[PDB]
């Protein structure tokens, strides 16, 4: 049945296939893994932006941040690092406090980018398949095709009839190729939309928490 | 990272094999 | 603007897989 | 008919056929809202801009529209927002004429960009499905071709008339696809439309207001 | 031939084909009947530019230029306005000659927005037809393509002599669309890139008339 | 990112036309 | 070959190659001009980057360049324009240092960008032949398949011979399409690269210049 | 088998063949050129930034790297201008403590620039061959059918075994085309990748060293 027409079919072809069928695994397999970790940064970073809101002491917040100083993700890590920042330099003597104001705001922007290309990771895998895999599937197309006139070709005795087989057994890599292309197609521009929208976020806090600093100095 | 990226390779090998499996099975119908 | 023909991937592979057994009666 | 042929598909195939009509029905819904809320606010600023040039004094405007100042929209909200900028800029803090046509600017501005920001929304849904829809089609006609060849290597027979029941689903997820897919984009497009031509009416009441009243000062 | 499965063909076949055809002719008339206006634009433009710079005092071409009172376009409307405000404001208020070429500015940027949305009309018809035309087109070879192996399975023997002309009947439909497709989009792209010119040479001129009025604002 | 499609649909179409040209019915 | 199956096709296919062949040649002149004007541009650009480092001071340097006036070329005309500039702003406004450099950094900008203006041209018709050439052989293809189909249907236990014009037909113009495509787009890319090689070029010396002119400043 | 048919084919298919066989072995020495220098700089990269917060003082660091000005590349090069530009400006003069940063800053920029330029040389070759590669093969196919069409007709009796080699000897070019274009599609992606976290890591230490050049500026 299916196994007798597996087994007709040329080993490139099989060989084709085998590697598509892999392709699909671990691009949904990323998909799978990437969608919990934005979710969860993003239900993380809307309840710290909540609970920086309710009037509690900044003192207490930085306490409470430092109690898990190595255990800091999201905006929670930008905060810390702009008031350490804030702090530290305004010890030295600064007598402008323009200066203070400009140190917080890079060392907030070394954080952010740091964070994020930590989200970043592991998504031009998905675009490299998407370019990739119809490719493959119309090669292996093209030479089952090739190889099956080059048999009819070479004895007399044979007829289409009997090649008819190994025709469908081409189309079915071109058919995988298409199977294993489009999810991870369009994967990649959600997630890529996803990520900007935490971008924005992040952006609008840092220009917020920036000016907060700039007016209590 | 590693350990939840091996989890969601496990997962995802089993979902596709029971996908194809349960495709095989409904085709001989 | 842009001109979109992807539906027609369905059309060719439907016809190919007709062609193969359309010689038997 | 056509409940033979939904009963007779795969799991996967009632799943893509079930997602692609709800995706018609909230197109089809959301169409219908937005048009007639745009037809009414573009009726409204016509008629309003008919009323403005009559030879009605500035000041028993300004006595009409506190009357319902509390659901004051568009145009109306505009000449609202302006006159009483105006107004409070020529009394309070520093009484420059540019600092009186600054202030006014920035409030017009900011008036009009909310309201158009209020005017088009769930479009951008819209774009997503007109862009998406095909790409579902093609994966539920390939799965349809993958079922179909696995069937027919299940029996011995290779009759064209044994393939000929695979064929079915796979075209109708694509005309399925298809039927959601051109309602969508067209709607798209003559909304985008209604909407510049709305901001260009807009921004020239708004030159026109700003024009008028950097001549007494 | 054509005719004859024109005629054989189911109505929804037919029906895509009028609408295809009525798009098509939509768009030709109205890209003829644009093409003539932006090039009687463009050379009325450089003949009152030649007419400007020839050295003619403003007055007297002020002198000729009422007599073509709600008559004026491009360049000419637009310095009529310009000119107008100026001279209006000015001698009215000569309290700045800042806000004098400020309202002038202003005036300026008005009647040129009001003149280049008057020559875009209808170009953005041009876009539909091109992204839609061709979804209809397929629609109807699915349609079709759908029935005729319908009818075919429901006879046991297999012959692609009997089901011959059914695809043929449905790939006319894709045929037609993707004819009435290309040439909407390739002339939506090239008309977009002549309304660019005309906003540069607009440009332009109206720097140059702001720079000519600062000058004159302080004598 | 993007699915080409061009060079599908030239050779699918190249395809068909080898598979009707081979046709005698 | 050509001329053979060109007799045996139809007035669509004759239209078709027509218009093809024309956007080949338009193509082709195109090419030829402006990869000469691009070799050119980058000589010169080469050699005054070459004589700026040769230990001449800048006031002759200036002086000699003023021999030309306005008709420059290359990085010789980002000089001019930005030199003066920054001589008439700190004669000016001596008390601002940190001035006269934004507004010199301002002027080589937009100077820069009026000549990669300049260099760019008729580049987006290649970008448009490339994009739509394929299409038209589809057409072509299409029109070709369902005439076969229509011979197929037309005489029961038909010859290869009454089949021979649809895919005589849809082979040429496949092929002609292809023919047309290809140049489009290497040249397409090819000039791109070049031009942002010279865009490169060009910031690296404004660059320099600033920070020379930086370093003068501070004292 | 793939021999003879490449020696049966005409004049146009061994030139596209060769054509295609030229471009892979020009990709596959690129790749292999490519991939050797950009581990080789990730190397170094790591590996200097592990000294550079060891906690030597920076006089040693300074007197080390200037006794191999003639190999520097990489990170310690813009730590070189970086700190040379900061020296010169300070003997300059003493006065307006933000100008060293603004100066500073210029001085990184330039060779962060220039060293990333030197970086990215000879790839955008790769993304043309995996653009126009499959269109040739496509060529050298439609023509190889027409060639073995054309010829069918010499013969009156039609056997499929005359044509059966033909359409492989056309087939070959698709092949070889598909072949040659997948690895420069592969390997373009990574490259870019590869370059992206390096450019990532420079703009990572010239935020550092920017931060402690104004620590250390104001007491």
């Amino acid at each position: 049945n299916i196994l007798d027409l597996f087994l007709k079919a040329s080993l490139l072809v099989k060989l084709i296939m085998l590697i598509l069928i892999g392709f699909s695994i671990a691009s949904w397999a990323i998909i799978i893994q990437r969608t919990r970790i934005l979710n969860a940064a993003a239900r993380e970073a809307e309840a710290f932006e909540d609970k920086f809101w309710s009037g509690i002491e900044l003192s207490r917040l930085y306490q409470e941040s430092q109690g898990k100083r190595d255990n800091l993700t999201g905006s929670e890590q930008i905060f810390y690092s702009g008031f350490k920042e804030f702090v530290r330099l305004h010890r030295a003597n600064s007598h402008a406090p323009e200066a203070v104001v400009e140190g917080a705001s890079r060392a907030m922007r070394i954080s952010m980018n740091r964070e994020l290309e930590n989200l970043e990771t592991h998504i031009p895998f998905l675009g490299t398949v998407g370019s990739i895999s119809p490719y493959i599937g119309l090669f292996g197309t093209v030479w089952g095709i090739m190889h099956a006139f080059i048999a009819l070709g070479a004895v007399k005795q044979a007829t289409l009839q009997m090649v008819a087989p190994g025709i469908a057994e081409a189309l079915i890599a071109t058919a995988i190729g298409l199977f294993a292309a489009i999810p991870a197609v369009m994967a990649y521009n959600r997630l890529n939309q996803r990520v900007n929208k935490l971008e924005l976020n992040y952006d609008n806090f840092m220009e917020e928490f920036t000016a907060i600093l700039h007016r209590q100095a | 990272q590693n350990d939840k990226l091996k989890r969601a390779i496990i997962i995802s090998a089993v979902l596709h094999v029971i996908l194809f499996a349960a495709l095989i099975w409904s085709s001989f119908d | 603007s842009e001109i979109n023909i992807v539906p027609l991937l369905d059309v060719l592979l439907v016809l190919l897989l007709i062609f193969m057994a359309t010689a038997p009666i």
